[PDB]
């Protein structure tokens, strides 16, 4: 027997003994998110203690099966994900050094509270204390105390435990014969082996900036629209060329400029189609919701959902005294068992939200026959972009009025249009720069090239140069302002929602192709459409079987990522801001500060 | 008359598991065999060969009833000429089966909150089994060159694995009781002239 068949053997043995593994660990994890008490805590982590030990156990064992010996792809792309070494590569110290630097990161962001002045008492929390300021608030300095509070008292915390955080990471991948960790995380898009769809870890640098040149156009003169439309607001704050300050963007970060739309808003007399009315109005509950989500995916040849996935999932808050973790979340458990956790209301966002997480579900079904260690998107960008295509198609007036609950008296202007368009594009263009700038700044850290004494100084450099935004304090070597972000203190790679975006688009672009829809592309609905929703299943289908660059090149027809179809979303938003500022500046000076 | 005790078989509190299934001849009896065909209780009911409309008045030398459990995605594989894992290492029908395949969903019984092991199967074998072949083995199966010396190891793997039914696992992963019915037909007495 073979290198290969004994691994064939291996694979095996793993994979019935992993599925049943996993289904006892997510199973404990959904009886603590649907029922939060002490004894379904400890039982979680029993649960999960195994799953991760049996992993580890298995690791080593592949580990003794050489890859170089093995020719069936399917196979060797099984082995070497099982075979990552991850942590494991370094000492049981220097192991035990970085998870605990992990841990106390994770702490230090979310026990993180900040006090108000002459009132040691009146704490509050970054959730829901400080974010309800930074969405909500129009006051500069209240706005300013909790910025720079937040970035004061929590991320100085986290500077040194950054530090070495960094070395250990670096240790790590080098380790794993990776250039750096941020090396590490580009080997997410990498291929080999496939003639014609290989693809490097250098190669993503060179992607990501390809496609954000052509991206810095649209967001200029958003951008110049935005900075003109918050001028107006803060006379006395805004310079007419500088940056923006980043205390004044919607969020503790400026990732979404979403919370602008009230200032930005191009027609505020025109309302928002908000169909909650009309679903109070029809006595429709949490079920009806998701039925009518059902018959979405139906409509486009995909199959109705299971029979235990109505009778399992959790659409409704249990309200009461048990309580639940009301995030929406898909869950696919495997074995043939899939649920949606959700503290679902009447209301429209969450009429979107149910479209969104029921096409993980769909994602999960389809590549549910691949072996277990391809039971996931073909990419990190993939399972996220298959989830919003769902509600861009569902949100437009052409299905909103198909299915009852907008007004067919109601017709779409070229107002309303652009209304929309702006609000997307304050959710979808902002932070698009945002999450470039960010990973840039880390993939140079890792590879050496930011000093530790100039990692603040290149932040805010790259943060004026690229988003076009500014700090409203000057900030030295102590801080540690990317870290007082969720993902950068917690340990997660942040290109991956900039890949997605540019691939939903793509996504999108070919469905509404394939269903033969006729006009601008953000009116689409891929609604009756089999021919559309055949062309998605083959690339749901695959799972992690194949490189992305395949399963990219089944829905869309392109071997790569591609940004045209995001521009073509946002033409007309993007023909009528030109024109707003044909008598405005389109550009900022990175060397304005508010700070004089 | 004498009644065939199929009520034994269908009924029984626990089934076999699919490596070790269970067989029961049937013999010197009387079988209404128009009672299990009409009764709607069962999902999989093919046969092949004979026909199940109304030919319970043909005459049989033997009737043998296996019965095991096994996954409901594994049920196509209880049917001549098919491949897979049970049909190569636990169960398998010959080319020219001539009987039927009974089969029905026991969730309600056969599974437990936090999975029922009760029931097994055989994962690995040296080679396909021969139609009515059973296999009880325990020893372990040697995947790579060096011997196993009996113990679980590099290369070395426990034969038998474990289903784990839950009652929230899909349908295609909820247990399902099959009872497979051969009809002999020696040059023989034919004491099972069912009716
Ligand atoms: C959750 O567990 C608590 C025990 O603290 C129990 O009272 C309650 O019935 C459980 N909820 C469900 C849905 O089983
Ligand atoms: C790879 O192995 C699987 C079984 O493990 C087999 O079904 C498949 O055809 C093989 N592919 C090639 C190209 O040999
Ligand atoms: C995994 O760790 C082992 C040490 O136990 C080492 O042989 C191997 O180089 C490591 N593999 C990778 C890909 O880093
Ligand atoms: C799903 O469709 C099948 C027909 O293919 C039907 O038997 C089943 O009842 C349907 N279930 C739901 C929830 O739509
Ligand atoms: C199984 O038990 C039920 C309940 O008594 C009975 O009506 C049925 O006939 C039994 N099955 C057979 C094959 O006799």
């Amino acid at each position: 027997s073979t290198i290969e068949e004994q691994a064939k053997t291996f694979l095996d043995k793993f994979n019935h003994e992993a599925e049943d593994l996993f289904y006892q660990s997510s199973l404990a994890s959904w009886n603590y998110n649907t029922n939060i008490t002490e004894e379904n805590v400890q039982n979680m982590n029993n649960a999960g203690d195994k799953w991760s030990a049996f992993l580890k156990e298995q690791s080593t064992l592949a580990q003794m099966y050489p890859l170089q010996e093995i020719q069936n792809l399917t196979v060797k792309l099984q082995l070497q994900a099982l075979q990552q070494n991850g942590s494991s590569v370094l000492s049981e110290d220097k192991s035990k050094r970085l998870n605990t630097i992990l841990n106390t990161m994770s702490t230090i962001y979310s026990t993180g509270k900040v006090c108000n002045p002459d009132n040691p008492q009146e704490c509050l929390l970054l959730e829901p204390g400080l974010n309800e300021i930074m969405a909500n608030s129009l006051d500069y300095n209240e706005r300013l105390w909790a910025w720079e509070s937040w970035r004061s008292e929590v991320g100085k915390q986290l500077r040194p435990l950054y530090e070495e955080y960094v070395v250990l990471k670096n240790e790590m991948a080098r380790a794993n014969h990776y250039e750096d960790y941020g090396d590490y995380w580009r080997g997410d898009y990498e291929v080999n082996g496939v003639d014609g769809y290989d693809y490097s870890r250098g190669q993503l640098i060179e992607d990501v900036e390809h496609t954000f040149e052509e991206i810095k156009p649209l967001y200029e003169h958003l951008h110049a629209y935005v900075r003109a439309k918050l001028m107006n607001a803060y006379p006395s704050y805004i310079s007419p060329i500088g940056c923006l300050p980043a205390h004044l963007l919607g969020d503790m970060w400026g990732r979404f400029w979403t919370n602008l739309y009230s200032l930005t808003v191009p027609f505020g007399q025109k309302p928002n189609i908000d169909v909650t009315d009309a679903m109070v109005d029809q006595a429709w509950d949490a079920q009806r919701i998701f039925k009518e989500a059902e018959k979405f995916f139906v409509s486009v040849g995909l199959p109705n959902m299971t029979q235990g996935f109505w009778e399992n999932s959790m659409l409704t808050d249990p309200g009461n005294v048990q309580k639940a973790v009301c995030h929406p979340t898909a869950w696919d458990l495997g074995k043939g068992d899939f649920r949606i956790l959700m503290c679902t209301k009447v209301t429209m966002d969450d009429f979107l939200t149910a479209h969104h997480e029921m096409g993980h579900i769909q994602y999960d079904m389809a590549y549910a026959a691949q072996p277990f260690l391809l039971r996931n998107g073909a990419n990190e960008g993939f399972h996220e972009a298959v989830g919003e295509i769902m509600s861009l198609s569902a949100a437009t007036p052409k299905h909103l009025k198909s299915i009852g609950l907008l007004s067919p008296d109601f017709q779409e202007d070229n107002e309303t249009e652009i209304n929309f368009l702006l609000k997307q594009a304050l959710t979808i263009v902002g932070t698009l720069p945002f999450t470039y700038m960010l990973e840039k700044w880390r993939w140079m850290v890792f590879k050496g090239e930011i000093p530790k004494d100039q990692w603040m100084k290149k932040w805010w450099e790259m943060k004026r140069e690229i988003v076009g935004v500014v700090e409203p304090v000057p900030h030295d070597e102590t801080y540690c302002d990317p870290a007082s972000l969720f993902h950068v203190s917690n340990d997660y790679s942040f290109i991956r929602y900039y890949t997605r975006t540019l691939y939903q688009f793509q996504f999108q672009e070919a469905l509404c192709q394939a269903a033969k829809h006729e006009g601008p592309l953000h009116k689409c609905d891929i609604s009756n459409s089999t021919e559309a929703g055949q062309k998605l299943f083959n690339m749901l289908r695959l799972g992690k079987s194949e490189p992305w660059t395949l399963a990219l090149e089944n829905v869309v027809g392109a071997k790569n990522m591609n940004v045209r179809p995001l521009l073509n979303y946002f033409e007309p938003l993007f023909t009528w801001l030109k024109d707003q500022n044909k008598n405005s500046f389109v550009g900022w000076s990175t060397d304005w500060s508010p700070y004089a | 008359t004498n009644l065939c005790p199929f009520g034994e078989v269908f009924n029984a509190t626990r089934f076999a598991s699919v490596y070790a299934w269970n067989r029961k001849r049937i013999s010197n009896c009387v079988a209404d065999y128009s009672v299990l065909y009409n009764s709607a209780s069962f999902s999989t009911f093919k046969c092949y060969g004979v026909s199940p409309t109304k030919l319970n008045d043909l005459c049989f030398t033997n009737v043998y009833a296996d019965s095991f459990v096994i996954r409901g995605d594994e049920v196509r594989q209880i049917a001549p000429g098919q491949t897979g894992t049970i049909a190569d290492y636990n169960y398998k029908l010959p080319d020219d089966f001539t009987g039927c395949v009974i089969a029905w969903n026991s969730n309600n019984l056969d599974s437990k909150v936090g999975g029922n092991y009760n029931y097994l199967y055989r994962l690995f074998r040296k080679s396909n089994l021969k139609p009515f072949e059973r296999d009880i083995s325990t020893e372990i199966y040697q995947a790579g060159s060096t011997p196993c010396n009996g113990v679980k190891g590099f290369n070395c793997y426990f034969p038998l694995q474990s289903y784990g039914f839950q009652p929230t696992y899909g349908v295609g992963y909820q247990p399902y009781r099959v009872v497979v019915l051969s009809f002999e037909l020696l040059h023989a007495p034919a004491t099972v002239c069912g009716k």
